């Protein structure tokens, strides 16, 4: 399938 | 490992498409997430994750908990080379020790502490 990038939030 | 996403895709593309992502980015790590068997847990929509480098197992453990809709309340362990990771550590000190030859890393997960 596909790939999930993944992105941290900001506190 | 026992992994499926090993049986549905032989090692020659597994190592091209691994390579390739780590030059597309390199300040990101490819992850395969596989549920542990005979783990009583929920399930994963999708288990290839591109992940930076950066960021703690700690906080994978987090994303992860939220795709399977669990509570912390629940039990979640990761295990890599049938060894659970330190939470402190980041995914890309875990991936330049443990990543495989096709360049990316395997992550188990169960509800057990214990291997499993």
């Amino acid at each position: 399938n596909n790939w999930i990038p993944v992105i941290p939030p900001i506190p | 490992m026992k992994f499926v996403y090993k049986e549905e895709h032989p090692f020659e593309k597994r190592r091209s498409e691994g390579e390739k992502i780590r030059k597309k980015y390199p300040d990101r790590v490819p992850v395969i997430v596989e549920k542990a068997p005979k783990a009583r847990i929920g399930d994963l929509d999708k288990k290839k994750y591109l992940v930076p480098s950066d960021l703690t197992v700690g906080q994978f453990y987090f994303l992860i908990r939220k795709r399977i809709h669990l509570r912390a309340e629940d039990a979640l362990f990761f295990f890599v080379n049938n060894v659970i990771p330190p939470t402190s550590a980041t995914m890309g000190q875990l991936y330049q020790e443990h990543h495989e030859e096709d360049f990316f890393l395997y992550i188990a997960y169960s509800d057990e502490s214990v291997y499993g």
